[PDB]
């Protein structure tokens, strides 16, 4: 058998004189885990065996699956059946029903690092000898790739290779002038009406924004160049 | 027993 | 999923299992009092906004009997509308044709849902009466006791408007005493208070009432437009008579009077007569005004779709025109707009103010007396109806109109949508100048000049046979490059020996882009070598559309199923199957995943409601579907046409998948209709459905599978009618065997023009059949040319089709006058300058349209290969060519000789004065 | 809840504001700095009024930026788990309805909401009516509810709702 | 841990003054009023919010809501949820802030109670 009592999860008693009490786990081990919960207000820690405790988290706090059909996904949970632990992903609202045991809790932002080094956040991406993308949302099996038209597909991991920055590239805006790549520029007109970031690739017709700010799309949107204004 | 008839031109 | 095993038991059609509101059997009281109500709503009430009679196939008051009749077979027959439409079309036409059906079908859901909320509505009611008698059994001027009328009031309700504001006036007069009225009958109370319990609590109703007319009476002085119910006239000065009310919340007189007014205000801008008599008076005499935000003078130019409309003044809305109202809203969304909804003429003018509404109503309250006593009353009265209008009725009656407007705008690109896809559906198989179909020879390349051009040679069954690949083919015979020339010739040469190898009868190529005419013109060279040597004989070469094949190659389909063809490639095979059967392509693209929508259908269609745009576009393909029929065998033997199953009536997809899977797992063909039955034990309810549409190419069968054939199993001839189309094929040859007499009138079907069906139709009544004239024709029809196709028989595109198919431009947004961006190709002599535009055309600037001022040569202006704004001023739709402006003079339109035409109700003097 | 604290911040001034309205120039740039912002610990700040102070500027050497630590006046948007309050309701879907309490947008997922309530999900305003279309819940209407959970991203709070808690409802 | 039920909240933030919904929404329209860069969009949804809830809008009847609970011996959270909420009942006034509960007595809750109903405009 295996226990998966993660170091700064929540555990409760399922049995005993000391039953529905739910405290934050500080010393982890296997079998004999003789754990030590920190309640609310409660300085003192008690003891109980992994056959003792369950993998209980409160209504509204943020959820990390490690085991199932969704996983590796972050959200908030907001109703806790017997099995069936609902809960909303950050990413999109919609449903997201998986298993408690292999749950754990976490309250930082699913930031979704880098892996070996071979991308990173903003990195243009040749998918097609005809097309242009930047890859902006890592996830478990694929990847969402931002293509130059202005959306996001969703490729594997190995289907896309690394495309080298043309760094020495001109484009026209707006005001019929000369925009080069690595400049602060703004979106007034076009599909992200009224938007500010910072211009990291250029094409024949499209430029590829970053922003920090911005949520949607990993902070990162395409437009067309002819729709940019300097700033 | 019925028939159809043929009367149209 | 469980949901999927019970629509295939359940005889019923998936569409009625997939609806909403489960479809329930009806008395021929609800189905007379629904057709009625269907009629009037559906069919007989006009638009607000002028809406083009969209029937591309007012119908009269004989049309409630017709509905009753169709609403009978849906709801107690369970039959969907393109049955009805084919098989019960004596007893619908001519009033209802298929697009009628669908709209009887989708108007029973609202019947449906009317009634539904109105019986659950009125059990409230009479639980609220019940409460409020044991209250009472068990007074206050404030008690108003729910009475007979109360419940009469919604059992009349005609509409979801009127139900909501009988809803509204049911919460406003007794929504305080809902969680009393629930925790007595055996949950908690929902506690929020607006303004009018403030007034309840300090017991304004004493004085409220005294104002005279009662909310209800004043609702028959509107409604009636006379006094018909005289003012009660109080014998006190109102603010003398406010004291008695004075309270901790209202301390002086005239705080009293405005509690007691907002009292009276809100009882008069929620009584159901009141909202009902106005928004009638609202939807004739309401003026659209609208105004540009401090963006809008700035974003809207005159390229932008706003530009005819930014700026109006006192325009009815019965004269919005289309889709005009969802440009409006879209634009109000972009925060360009601002619109207003008054029922007054906005003006400062004196006559304007006084010929205002609120100045014919206030005197259905006002009391001709002019004693300073009722005076002062007068002046009170016209602030509470005042502030009743201005500050709930006008504001309210805007956004349900607004609604209202914007529905019937988003109904319009909707019906624009379909009429497209119907265009697109009608076109038949390509017949050349037969019964083993056509080789198709499909040619698709990429706009880039160096790709190589594609060709995919399919069978007349939808298989893919060949490929070819051409390097060369794009380049062209004039270059200035000699190697050019010779490296295509190997390619002509290789063009021509594959068709001599293939002997294709139809090539089609790709509608990509301009080059698309030099194709045709080489390939029709070709084949014209071949027509010269008398090799072959003459091979069509179409232009096709290429849209359709656009989505197909990128769709997850079109690579899963040709792993090893390139994605160019792949729009090639998809060009060659849609000049084969237009409709069995089109149904390649309707996924799971819904890349219908990518379609371009109409330039709005993104802002519709997405479920009802679905719906109204699978109805176009149910239609042609229907019409057409669908051949089982085909469907088994080539996977490509799998997917025309799922629109036949009465299957849909969960069924229709099922349907061949079970004639997968026995491995047989399906030799009779009768073994829908047999071996698929589909239930009679389905069958009948889908019977008739299904078809059976009984020329295919062969062997042991003679044993049992129904030769009419290959024809549109019902199975129920089976018995009357033999007796009608025996009768023609006046014997004194059903089968052989059958054969003989198949082959000899002239013999049928003879027989008199009317005749017949007259002993089938009499038998208790009812009226069968129509069926009996169809029947003799069908005879006489089993499964005619009923499609418009296939044409090359016209000049028309041809440039919007090719620039990708329709005359909406490449117009006459149009301001563009145009690349110089040269110096035609100088007589003008030559350019490009970005989407092909090759436009001509006449050198005096170069510059205001006098240019004789063109150089000192201009360079090739340079960009310059022009306009255009002449579009010549055959050449690809239009006659460009640059003058400045010109592209700023000081004498606005080229922009387009503002509405008609365009406010010139706010444009003007914002300036 | 609204909130009453007077925060700090320290912003950066380049020497094209130098001279004798240094300290006078330096108030204006936080006005466009502190507004509209968020952060897990204060909350959402909504806006700054006045500047009380501003402390010594080190000189950054190699350049001529200089930092200014200043005191203002704003009033902070902090909604924490266990509190009651009003919104406004936005959408209604079967996953559940999604409000919005003045800068924030909030969601309650049918889960969440007592079993009186069914959809509307057909008819044109999306609700949630009962049995007895009694307490008809849609969109644009004035909705208690009850925080159980807070969510920070990139600068923007996203909490969520319940509503079985009693006298939590129509307005 | 951060949690309004047993009123606890950051240290840094504990010291802070609660507000009323009617006096951010003078407090608001006052800047607005100041300022009119121009104030965002931000701004403006909490102003259409706090308006919507603002349940009386004379200064005065700000001050004078706020003075009078005080005097009693509740809590500076309860002080503006109890004049935003605007409870019917004591009842309801304690299921809606659970501080409430066995801390005073329902006739004297709910005369509070009575005396933020009637400032409302």
């Amino acid at each position: 058998r295996e226990h998966n009592f993660q170091p700064g999860d929540n555990v409760e008693v399922c049995e005993g004189e000391l039953i529905n009490l739910q405290g934050k786990i500080l010393s982890v081990d296997g079998n004999k885990i003789t754990i030590m919960p920190k309640h609310e207000d409660l300085k003192d820690m008690l003891e109980f065996p992994a056959q003792e405790l369950r993998k209980y988290f409160k209504m509204g706090d943020h959820v990390k699956v490690i085991a199932g059909r969704f996983e590796g996904d972050t959200g908030l949970i907001v109703r806790v059946e017997e099995n069936f632990v609902i809960l909303f992903s950050d990413l999109t609202m919609h449903e997201l029903k998986v298993l408690p045991r292999d749950l754990q809790l976490c309250s930082e932002t699913a930031s979704g690092v880098d892996v070996g080094g071979q991308h990173e956040w903003g990195e243009l991406v040749q998918l097609d000898p005809q097309t242009v993308g930047v890859i902006v949302r890592l996830e478990r099996e694929t990847f969402q790739v931002l293509n130059m038209y202005g959306k996001v597909v969703t490729v594997r991991h190995q289907a896309v290779t690394r495309k080298k920055d043309n760094r020495f590239a001109v484009a026209l805006d707006s005001e019929q002038n000369n925009i080069h790549v690595k400049d602060i520029v703004k979106v007034i007109d076009g599909p992200h009406s009224g938007r500010e970031g910072e211009i990291r690739h250029l094409f024949r017709s499209f430029a590829f924004l970053h922003c920090k700010k911005l949520v949607e799309n990993g902070g990162m949107f395409v437009c067309k160049t002819r729709h940019l204004v300097l700033a | 027993v019925y028939r159809i008839p043929k009367k149209s031109q | 999923t469980d949901q999927d095993n019970e629509i295939r038991a359940t005889d019923l059609p998936e569409r009625f299992q997939l609806r909403s509101i489960p479809v329930k059997g009806a008395e021929d009281d609800e189905l007379e009092e629904e057709a009625d109500w269907i009629y009037r709503n559906a069919f007989a009430t006009p638009t607000i906004s002028l809406q083009e009679s969209c029937d591309y196939l007012r119908k009269g008051p004989s049309t409630i009997q017709k509905i009753k009749e169709a609403l009978g077979f849906m709801r107690n027959q369970h039959f969907e509308v393109p049955f009805i439409a084919f098989y019960r079309k004596e007893y619908v036409e001519p009033e209802l044709h298929i697009n009628d059906l669908w709209r009887v079908w989708q108007w029973d859901e609202k019947w449906t849902q009317l009634r539904i909320r109105k019986e659950n509505l009125t059990r409230l009611f009479e639980k609220m009466q019940a409460y409020q008698y044991e209250q009472i059994s068990a007074l206050a001027d404030g008690i108003r006791a729910l009475d007979t009328t109360d419940m009469e009031r919604l059992k009349d309700v005609q509409s979801m408007d009127e139900l909501k504001d009988v809803y509204n006036h049911f919460l406003l007069y007794y929504g305080r005493d809902i969680p009393k009225m629930q925790n007595a009958a055996k949950l908690k109370q929902a506690s929020r208070r607006d303004m009018y319990t403030i007034c309840q609590s300090a017991g304004l109703d004493g004085l409220a009432k005294k104002f005279g007319l009662t909310p209800e009476q004043f609702g028959e002085n509107l409604r009636d437009s006379y006094q018909r119910h005289e003012t009660e006239q109080f014998p006190a000065e109102p603010l003398e008579l406010a004291k008695d009310y004075v309270c901790s919340q209202f301390p002086t007189p005239e705080a009293v009077l405005e509690g007691a007014r907002y009292m009276v205000a809100l009882q008069i801008a929620r009584e159901p007569l009141v909202r009902q008599v106005l928004r009638q008076t609202f939807q004739e005499r309401a003026k659209l005004n609208i105004t540009p935000t401090k963006k809008g003078r700035k974003d809207v130019d005159e390229a932008h779709y706003a530009y005819s409309f930014k700026y109006l003044k006192n325009k009815p809305v019965k004269e919005l025109r289309d889709d005009q109202f969802l440009k409006i809203c879209l634009a109000e969304d972009e925060g360009l707009l601002t619109t207003d909804i008054s029922i007054d003429l906005k003006g400062v003018e004196g006559y304007g103010n006084d010929q205002t509404y609120f100045e014919e109503i206030k005197q259905f309250y006002y009391r001709d007396e002019f004693s300073h006593q009722v005076q002062e009353w007068n002046r009170q009265r016209t602030m509470a109806i005042e502030r009743a209008l201005q500050q709930f009725l006008y504001v309210q009656m805007a956004k349900e109109l607004k609604n209202k407007l914007l529905a019937e705008a988003k109904e319009y690109v909707i019906k624009a949508c379909s009429r497209k896809l119907y265009n697109w559906l009608r076109v038949a198989p390509y017949r050349p100048d037969q019964g083993k179909g056509i080789r198709v020879l499909g040619i698709a390349f990429s706009s880039a000049r160096d790709h190589p051009v594609f060709c995919a040679l399919v069978n007349g069954e939808g298989e893919v046979t060949d490929f070819l690949r051409l390097p060369h083919f794009t380049k062209r015979r004039t270059a200035w490059r000699e190697e050019e020339r010779e490296k295509k010739a190997q390619d002509i040469e290789t063009l021509k020996k594959f068709l001599l190898n293939k002997k294709p009868h139809v090539v089609t190529v790709a509608g990509e882009n301009r080059d698309a005419q030099m194709l045709i013109e080489d390939v029709k060279r070709i084949v014209h070598e071949l027509d010269q040597g008398q090799q072959l004989s003459s091979i069509g070469v179409e232009l096709v559309d290429n849209e359709l094949a656009i989505l197909y190659m990128n769709s997850k389909k079109s690579e899963a199923e040709f792993r090893d063809y390139p994605p160019v490639l792949r729009q090639a095979v998809s060009l060659a199957r849609r000049i084969q059967d237009p409709l069995i392509e089109f149904a390649q693209v309707c996924s799971s995943d819904e890349d219908i929508l990518c379609l371009k259908f109409h330039p709005l269609q993104e802002h519709v409601v997405k479920e009802e745009l679905l719906n109204a576009l699978y109805c176009e393909f149910i239609n042609r579907v229907n019409e057409v029929g669908v051949d089982v065998n085909r469907a088994i033997a080539h996977p490509y046409s799998q997917a025309l199953i799922q629109y036949v009536c009465g299957l849909g997809p969960r069924k229709g998948t099922h349907l061949l899977k079970i004639l997968k797992q026995n491995n047989t063909r399906l030799e009779s209709r009768t073994q829908l039955v047999t071996m698929c034990h589909m239930g009679p309810k389905v069958f009948m459905n889908c019977a008739g549409f299904l078809k059976i190419d009984t020329a295919s069968l062969g062997d042991s599978t003679d044993s049992y054939i129904e030769v009419l199993d290959g024809s549109r001839v019902h199975p129920e009618t089976y018995e009357w189309a033999r007796k009608m094929a025996v009768d023609a040859l006046e014997y004194d065997n059903p089968a052989g007499a059958l054969e003989e009138i198949l082959e000899n079907p002239e013999r049928l023009k003879d027989l008199d069906l009317d005749a017949f139709a007259e002993e089938l009544e009499r038998q208790g059949y009812g009226d069968k004239h129509i069926t009996l024709y169809d029947i003799r029809a069908e005879l006489s040319c089993r499964y005619k196709d009923l499609r418009t028989a296939y044409r090359s595109p016209n000049t028309e089709e041809i440039f919007n198919m090719l620039t990708k431009e329709t005359p909406e947004t490449f117009y006459i006058g149009k301001l563009i961006i145009c690349n110089v190709t040269g110096i035609a002599h100088a007589i003008g300058v030559k350019t490009r535009l970005d989407n092909g055309v090759t436009g001509f600037i006449p050198t005096k349209f170069l510059s205001d001022k006098v240019v004789k040569r063109p150089e000192e202006r201009v360079k090739v290969g340079m960009t310059v704004h022009c306009r255009i001023m002449k579009i010549d739709i055959e050449k690809f060519s239009a006659d460009l402006t640059c003058r400045t003079s010109d592209l700023m339109d000081r004498n606005n000789e080229w922009k387009l035409p503002k509405d008609t109700y365009y406010d010139f003097d706010a444009e003007a004065a914002d300036h | 809840m609204f909130y009453h604290i007077s925060l700090e911040h320290e912003i950066l001034l380049h020497p094209r504001y130098f001279g004798p309205n240094l300290l006078n120039t330096v108030k204006q740039k936080l006005f466009t700095e502190v507004e509209g912002t968020c952060t897990g610990k204060y909350g959402f700040v909504i806006a700054v009024t006045t500047i009380d102070n501003i402390g010594a500027g080190v000189i950054q050497p190699g350049r001529g930026f200089v930092l200014y630590p200043v005191k203002y006046k704003a009033i902070v948007f902090r909604p924490f788990k266990g509190e009651v309050v009003d919104a406004v309701v936005t959408q209604v879907n079967k996953v559940g309805l999604f409000t919005e309490i003045g800068p924030m947008s909030c969601f309650i997922s049918r889960h969440s909401i007592p079993s009186e309530m069914e959809f509307d999900p057909n008819s044109n305003p999306p609700c949630y009516k009962t049995m007895d279309e009694d307490i008809v819940i849609q969109q644009d209407d004035e909705i208690r509810l009850k925080i159980v959970g807070t969510r920070v991203d990139k600068n923007d709070i996203f909490a969520i709702g319940s509503l079985m808690d009693d006298y939590l409802g129509l307005v | 841990e951060e949690d309004a039920s047993q009123l606890i909240f950051p240290k840094e933030f504990e010291t802070a003054e609660t507000l009323l919904n009617s006096e951010v929404h003078m407090l608001l329209e006052h800047r607005k009023q100041q300022n009119e860069q121009e104030l965002s969009e931000v701004f403006m949804k909490t102003l259409n919010y706090t308006a919507r809830f603002s349940r009386f809008k004379n200064r005065e009847t700000i001050a004078s809501v706020r003075s009078l609970l005080l005097q009693k011996k509740l809590h500076k959270f309860e002080l503006a949820c109890l004049a935003n909420l605007c409870p019917e009942t004591a009842e309801e006034s304690k299921a809606l802030i659970p501080s409430l509960e066995g801390r005073f007595e329902d006739e004297e809750l709910q005369q509070i109670l009575d005396d933020i109903q009637t400032k409302r405009s």
